[PDB]
């Protein structure tokens, strides 16, 4: 399958933004949300829906063949990636919308 | 945490990279190798199981992953144009995702 | 002519999860494999002994059925030599396999409205299973140097993990029922003929 995500987003500080990626046909729990700040190895955010340790202000999920997350704090000038979980031969990533703040 | 390894070399030369564990031993976790081209998204180039079975991608299908004790290895011969990129370690929890990563390291032809 | 019971395997109600696959023995009877083969209502019918016809006329001493449910994209794991979650930590075949595999989609029967969480597989395990082995141990996994002794948490996970069989999923993700009919030939009266 293939995963297609939204384009880049220019947002205002202290505002909750929403990103989305639609899957080809059916995943429904196997998508994880990752954060890559430039120059730094990416950090995960989200399981199917849950959140691991840190992103409490940037946690949201609605996954049925088209998932979407919602994150505000102006330290999010980075890129957001979606990895579909169980496709064992390919571990395909998404188009990876990037967000800038203005 | 983790560790990086060798850097840019010649074309199609014997490319090799290594990794190191920090607080979690490499004998029991789905270790990985993910590649980001400079100016591109992410990829997936290898995964190493707990039992020992290994898996590679379509591209770099001739890559040779390895495991031992806690000095993870990846190797490749046909260091073609796509090999110029950065690579990262990561432990997988196939239902919980690519967990803690290494600092990553870059290589170029 | 007491036909060997197959309607209590393929037409069973509750296939056990892949890590606790239901093993049954067939002996002291005759079975018509050809009628099951020519049913054609089966997604995959792959035989690593001999073709469906010529396996009827070769009498055997035991026939072990092994039934469970797995995911569509991982059906292609059930064969000797394959590797993956199923082929390593839930149900591993031997490279000297005789017998064959019968699998078909059971989307409607086994998928819940929100995805049934009844089924499981051993996602976490140190070493891969030996062929035909079984491992129903439910101890929390020992991920790394430090134990946690029955407190589910970091670096020690409950190895069993479920399936989200939503009734909308991609066909590669909709459940498929699988039964491995493994024949065996010994030094004994062969009581399973055609
Ligand atoms: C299960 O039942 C259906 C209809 O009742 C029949 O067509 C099929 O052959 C049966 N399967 C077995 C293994 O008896």
């Amino acid at each position: 399958q293939l995963t297609q995500s939204p384009s880049f987003l220019s947002a205002s500080v202290g505002d909750r933004v929403t990103i989305t990626c639609r899957a080809s046909q059916g995943i429904s729990n196997y998508l994880a949300w990752y954060q890559q700040k430039p120059g730094k190895a990416p950090k995960l955010l989200i399981y199917a829906a849950s959140t691991l340790q840190t992103g409490v202000p940037s946690r949201f999920s609605g996954s049925g063949s088209g998932t979407e997350f919602t994150l505000l704090q102006p330290e999010d000038f980075a890129t957001y990636y979606c990895q579909q979980l169980n496709s064992y031969p390919p571990l395909t990533f998404g188009g990876g919308s990037r967000v800038e703040i203005k | 945490l983790v560790e990086s390894g060798g850097g840019l070399v010649q074309p199609g030369g014997s490319l090799r990279l290594s990794c190191a564990a920090s607080g979690l031993t490499v004998s029991s976790n789905y270790m990985t190798w993910v590649r980001q081209a400079p100016g591109k998204g992410l990829e997936w180039v290898s995964v190493i199981y707990s039992g020992g079975s290994t898996f590679y991608a379509d591209s770099v299908k001739g890559r040779c992953t390895i495991s031992r004790h806690n000095t993870l290895y990846l190797q490749m011969n046909s260091l073609r144009a796509e090999d110029t990129a950065v690579y990262y370690c990561a432990r997988d929890l196939d239902y919980y995702g690519m967990d803690v990563w290494g600092q990553g390291t870059t290589v170029t032809v | 002519t007491n036909l060997c019971p197959f309607g209590e395997v393929f037409n069973a109600t509750r296939f056990a999860s892949v890590y606790a696959w239901n093993r049954k023995r067939i002996s002291n009877c005759v079975a018509d494999y050809s009628v099951l083969y020519n049913s054609a209502s089966f997604s995959t019918f792959k035989c690593y002994g001999v073709s469906p016809t010529k396996l009827n006329d070769l009498c055997f001493t035991n026939v072990y059925a092994d039934s469970f449910v797995i995911r569509g994209d991982e059906v292609r794991q059930i064969a000797p030599g394959q590797t993956g979650k199923i082929a390593d930590y839930n149900y591993k075949l031997p490279d000297d396999f005789t017998g064959c595999v019968i699998a078909w989609n059971s989307n409607n029967l086994d998928s819940k409205v929100g995805g049934n969480y009844n089924y499981l597989y051993r996602l976490f395990r140190k070493s891969n299973l030996k062929p035909f082995e079984r491992d129903i141990s439910t101890e929390i996994y020992q991920a790394g140097s430090t134990p946690c002794n029955g407190v589910e948490g970091f670096n020690c996970y409950f190895p069993l993990q479920s399936y989200g069989f939503q009734p909308t999923n991609g066909v590669g993700y909709q459940p498929y029922r699988v039964v491995v009919l493994s024949f065996e030939l010994l030094h004994a009266p062969a009581t399973v003929c055609g």
